[PDB]
């Protein structure tokens, strides 16, 4: 904007307080922008300024100001995890579902980043539990376990799917986030839903080797014997894999020693070709029985 | 090239499963090694982007062994974040699914320039060298210390150095005994994961008398 | 209130988040109350229990409920230093100028406690700057510096007067808070009010022995020679209390030192009264010319 | 009683001044001393309370010296606050007006119980003692222990102990010689202030032949 403006983007960025006034009291334009479309206000919600944000508020700094990447300030302030500002923001009307050119609302960013607080404040204001880009795909990822609670608790979708196929249990399963898997299973996650590629939640746990989340999924009635596109069966992969505890869980619920995948071959034929004396041993003896 | 090395490392730890690192922070590779029958789709998203696809490179090794590599651009190789992965078939049939964090595998060079002293006492020695080069995060990076003797000794010491430390003081040594000195390097915890680095170029002393 | 709702009280008080759903999912009343009359939003917000405050707010819970004391949740979480809750509260419509027994504010007890953020957080929801039981002179007061310099920023009155005539100015030379003496100054502080008792700014500085603020005082025109109820000047005060660099910087602003209190002592006769070989002999110099 | 000798310590260190201070961290007594002119009224606000008035006690002392004295009650003795404080004559002229915090002057009453033991090898002692009966927050009393040595050696050590700490480790003495030991005790920071307790009943002890 003017000269003074830049100068305040200067300051704003600086979180230079004193100087932020000084430069306003000039005449400073409060909506002045840099190379990328930031304003102060952005700027100042990005470094966490309590007294910058108020000042420009309070001489009427557009709060839903949009970037050239479609951020509001709103989205910046719950990406850095400044929860005052993004309190501040919300009582002068932050949009609380504008979305990024990626698609991200505030909520999507606040999940994935892990800032509890902001993802409470903003659901009270009204964030869309299950918009675009799901926030429950991205807090189950990254294992941020409150945050998955909270989630649920306002009443996020347990098995919305990406482009994949992929549900949260999925991805909690495959990370090993074991207590998340719980609260999923407790909520109604779907145990036994399928990607596209065939796999189930228990599929993942056998093949990552997370021992106690395959026996979790076991006791909400996870089928021990479903295949994917292999024709492979969590047997399968236990072997491939050299799971030696996984195997013996996976016997204790029943699972079918001599399935025999697309190629025909069974988790003991598996053994032999990986040299596995201890798996062969093991699936040796289920195979005679 | 010194890749080939750490490749072979990491291979023994983890055969036929889908092992990815990063040697400075600034790049990622991730690799697998299989039997016979890119016939392979690489893709992978990154925090908040959509998926993407990586061009896989095919390389034969060992026994038969085919391997298949992905390099990811500098552009999506900011850290502290899950990097969701995915191999693929040709057929569509899944192969591999992981989620890992780019800082959580770290696989340094070697550290280099070893200088080996003698203290004024005794029985203790003195080491000093240099984090891998070209590395950020000097500050994090932790070192072991392994002291061998010669004549079906072996190693007699494995000492921890502490982070950003690389300055090692030995005693309890035996006089007049020549010892080699190693050390290795790793990325100290929480803030990032990893294997120990390759050991370094050997230095060895001899002890004065006692 | 029902038997489900004291338990609730008792999970409330306890921070007990799993058995707070349980106590209420069974039908518990949310506005049971306490001996104290006391809510579990009360105690909620005591222990600054988000999800908690988010399950009582989501159910109807009396954002402005009043306990025996005239205290609400909001005054509650603004003296426990909760600012998320706070947050929550405000969004919910609780009451920013609501006033206890003992007519505080929110903004009060925030400004007292030194809680910064809830201070911007209530003054950007528009609470009373100039308020009964002046926050500016609990925050003078107890040396909170950045309070102090967000409340002038406010419009808060630099030159209110409690009960004794006493002025934030008064307190901030009182305690030896020099930078908050500097910004009130700045702000128009009035260098030479007067409380009942004839005492002055600078008379409590000289007092108490505090040598730099006595020089800020000077430099913006605080009077030398200012003479309280017992017709004492600084310079008395001063001697009384045998404080020497101060008596060598109130000569070089012009002290008299022969003023006469309503005893008929000068300086110099405190200082023989209280046999102050130092004091003497820089006074007895200043009494020959 | 107790409460005399504390009352010495502080008029030493600043006469006609307005002296309080807390015993226990459960109660207040704030006191003066004058000389030739309760023909004064004390009031205080403590908190975001209104302003109250306390019963002022007087009594002589020393040179023609009047002390009055005011015990504020149990009721109004949270801590961590400001709490104002006025002293104004019957004519209505002020004559004292302090902001205190109630935490930032305590005089503890002086450690007991010491108990002085020989170390294992000569020029070493243990010390150990007990903190100020009845007082709480013993986790934030830091001690000091005077070694004096007879024979006009007067004070050869004064040692700091850490807060909480009821023992003493002193070495660097000389051998064959009678030490007397001591400890005061004093409000660790910055949650508390204050000065030094008077110093505790004395043990000495006869170091070994060195």
């Amino acid at each position: 904007g003017s000269d003074l403006g830049k100068k305040l983007l200067e300051a704003a960025r600086a979180g230079q307080k004193d100087e932020v006034k000084i430069l306003m009291e000039n005449g400073a334009d409060v909506n002045a922008v840099d190379a990328a479309g930031g304003t102060p206000l952005h700027e100042a919600a990005r470094a966490g300024h309590a007294k910058i944000v108020l000042l420009l508020l309070e001489q009427g700094a557009d709060v839903n100001a949009v970037d050239a990447a479609g951020g509001t300030p709103l989205h910046e302030a719950a990406r850095a995890g400044h929860a005052v500002i993004v309190a501040l923001l919300l009582m002068h009307g932050a949009d609380v579902n504008a979305v990024d050119a990626a698609g991200g609302t505030p909520l999507h960013e606040a999940a994935r980043a892990g800032h509890e607080e902001i993802v409470i404040l903003l659901l009270a204001m009204g964030a869309d539990v299950n918009a675009v880009g799901t926030p429950l795909h991205k807090a189950a990822r990254a294992g941020h376990l409150e945050i998955v609670k909270v989630l649920l608790d306002h009443g996020a979708d347990v098995n919305a799917t990406d482009i994949w196929d992929a549900t949260p249990l999925h991805l909690a399963a495959l990370i090993g986030h074991l207590e998340i898997v719980e609260v999923l299973l407790k909520n109604g996650a779907d145990v036994n839903a399928s990607d596209i590629t065939g796999t189930t939640p228990l599929h993942l746990a056998a093949t990552m080797g997370h021992l106690e989340i395959v026996e979790v999924l076991l006791k909400y009635g996870a089928d021990v014997n479903a295949y994917d596109l292999n024709g492979a069966t969590p047997l399968h992969l236990a072997a491939r894999m050299g799971h030696v505890e996984i195997v013996e869980v996976l016997l204790k619920y029943g699972a079918d020693v001599n399935a025999q995948d697309k190629f025909g071959k069974t988790a003991f034929d598996i053994s032999i070709d990986n040299g596995n004396e201890d798996l062969a041993e093991i699936l040796q003896a289920a195979a005679l029985e | 090239p010194k890749f080939e090395s750490k490749a072979a490392l990491l291979a023994a730890r983890g055969p036929e499963e889908l092992l990815c690192f990063t040697e400075r922070l600034e790049d990622l590779v991730c690799f697998w090694e299989e039997a016979a029958s890119g016939q392979y789709s690489f893709s992978y998203q990154l925090e908040d982007e959509p998926w993407k696809l990586c061009r896989l490179h095919q390389a034969p090794t060992a026994r038969g062994a085919v391997r298949f590599w992905c390099s990811l651009p500098t552009a999506d190789t900011s850290s502290f974040v899950p990097l969701e992965l995915r191999v693929t078939a040709a057929s569509g049939a899944p192969r591999y699914h992981r989620v890992i964090h780019i800082n959580e595998v770290v696989l340094l060079d070697a550290p280099v320039g070893l200088v080996a002293r003698l203290a004024d006492e005794s029985g203790h020695v003195v080491l000093r060298w240099l984090p891998p080069p070209e590395t950020p995060m000097t500050s994090h990076i932790r070192y072991e210390v392994d002291v061998s003797a010669g004549q079906g000794a072996g190693s007699v010491q494995r000492v921890e150095i502490l982070e950003g430390r690389t300055e090692c003081v030995l005693s309890n040594l035996r006089g007049r005994t020549r010892y080699t000195f190693a050390v290795r390097a790793r990325m100290a915890e929480p803030s990032f994961g990893g294997f120990w680095s390759a050991w370094s170029e050997p230095v060895s002393l001899l002890t004065p008398s006692d």
